[PDB]
């Protein structure tokens, strides 16, 4: 807004895994205002995945949100007959908003049945640099490359 | 002369198609989804693990 | 030898009664893990107990009224902490730095006329 | 083979061009923004003049020239980025010049655009 800036809202850790990267992933999972049926989907997919792969539940999830952290990205201006897409560098707290919704809306776009395991097959494929969520820090990373020419039009 | 009359046909079909082909200049402008058989399993083009 | 305190949150009123004992919390004839349905609320309504570092020293003994499960699991935590500046009031430097002696005034808002809600306008078409 | 050429940067408002010669104007190798396949409004900019000025040198790098003394020409948005592309790719500039054509009032110039 014009007048200035504001804070955000600072959420207290999970009961169990003891991070705030799993409270801010329920707020991406929650919908319509129902934190009941979002905490089935998020503790039934740390142990629907913890079987499949024999290391911890939180180091195969937290490497599943660090292949997805887009480091560059495009923003726009106009010219007067063209409208060029500039590439800007991404802050250290916006890469954590996008990795966590590039992982949860690339899960309703999947052909499994119950979203215990869509979210479960997407934290284990995305841990190996592959599939849906983690081409999209690659969709979004040529566009900051193709446009490497228009960088001087920056702010 | 007939390789063009059926390249327009495959493009003017408004359904879904699975194409198996070895010529490069036909499967170059129609590349939407590209699976592949490497060892014994099919892969996709959403695997940005290569480069 | 029990301490006293009322805390409110959002149209729930809960009267809490700190005693000398071991970790256990009973609310309205029930064990609160039958009372509270998420493990999210039973972690922070003993937020007071990890800021002062008296993790297990008290049995809790709550009496609740009003609201629903969040506002009752949260009017409580303002009892546990407004019955512990009453035991050692010199605890009060640090239970107030975690921001735990605020009543939290954020209530539910009037509905306004010619709006469909507090802040939700009707759909605008100009032609 | 060859040592000590000169680089002839030539930037306009569309399209820069860099040509490296020996010291007898002998055209070792050339290259330029539109050769790399840059289309207009990219063709013009400072990125492309630093591609183009290093697809040149590295392909006459390979004749063992390593010292160049640049001469610059034109107005150009992308003039000067083409001399950190150069001196980047291992060539050791000697000293530069802005040799642009200046009439001592000669022929008459086109109209100006409305």
């Amino acid at each position: 807004p014009r007048k200035g800036s504001v804070p955000k809202r600072d959420v207290l850790p999970d009961p169990i895994h003891n991070s705030k990267l799993v409270t801010k992933l329920i707020n991406k999972i929650m919908l319509d205002g129902k934190r009941g049926t979002a905490q089935r989907i998020l503790y039934s997919a740390f142990d629907l995945v913890e079987q499949r792969s024999g290391r911890d539940a939180l180091e195969v999830f937290e490497e599943a949100i660090n292949n997805i952290m887009p480091v560059l990205e495009v923003k726009a201006r106009r010219v007067g007959g063209s409208n060029y897409q500039v590439p800007v560098e991404v802050r250290p707290e916006r890469r954590t908003t996008l990795g966590l919704r590039w992982l949860v809306n690339y899960a309703r776009l999947r052909g499994e049945k119950t979203m215990e395991d869509r979210l479960a097959n997407e934290i284990l494929d995305a841990a190996n640099n592959t599939g849906g969520a983690v081409k999209k820090r690659e969709d979004t990373h040529k566009m900051a490359e193709a446009n490497k020419a228009f960088a001087h039009y920056r702010w | 002369s007939m390789q063009e009359k059926i390249i327009q046909l495959i493009q003017s079909f408004n359904g879904a198609v699975i194409i198996v082909s070895h010529d490069e200049i036909f499967k170059d402008e129609i590349r939407d989804q590209v699976w592949k058989i490497e060892n014994c399993k099919l892969i996709h083009e959403n695997v940005s693990i290569n480069t | 030898v029990e301490y006293r305190g009322t805390g409110r949150r959002k149209n729930s009123v809960a009267r809490v009664r700190l005693v000398p004992g071991e970790g256990n919390i009973t609310v309205n004839n029930r064990d609160v893990r039958e009372y509270l349905p998420f493990e999210s609320l039973i972690l922070d309504l003993n937020q007071p107990f990890d800021v002062t570092e008296t993790k297990g020293n008290y049995d809790v003994l709550v009496n609740v009224h009003g609201g629903g499960f969040t506002g009752q699991a949260q009017a409580i935590r303002h009892g546990i902490a407004r019955a512990l500046l009453e035991a050692d009031p010199e605890y009060r430097g640090s239970l107030k730095r975690a921001g735990l002696l605020t009543r939290d005034p954020r209530m539910k808002e009037r509905k306004k006329p010619g709006l469909k809600a507090a802040r939700r306008s009707p759909q605008f078409s100009k032609r | 083979n060859i040592e000590n050429g000169v680089a002839h940067i030539r930037s306009t408002f569309n399209n820069t061009i860099v040509t490296i010669t020996d010291e007898f104007g002998n055209a070792l190798s050339w290259s330029s923004a539109g050769a790399l396949g840059f289309k207009g409004s990219k063709k013009s900019t400072p990125f492309a003049a630093q591609m183009a000025s290093e697809t040149a040198s590295k392909s006459a790098m390979e004749h063992g020239l390593k010292t160049v003394e640049v001469t610059v020409k034109g107005p150009g948005p992308g003039r000067e980025s083409a001399i950190r592309a150069l001196q980047s790719a291992g060539l050791e500039v000697t000293a530069i010049r802005d040799v642009t054509p200046v009439p001592h009032n000669g022929c008459r110039p086109p109209k100006r655009r409305r």
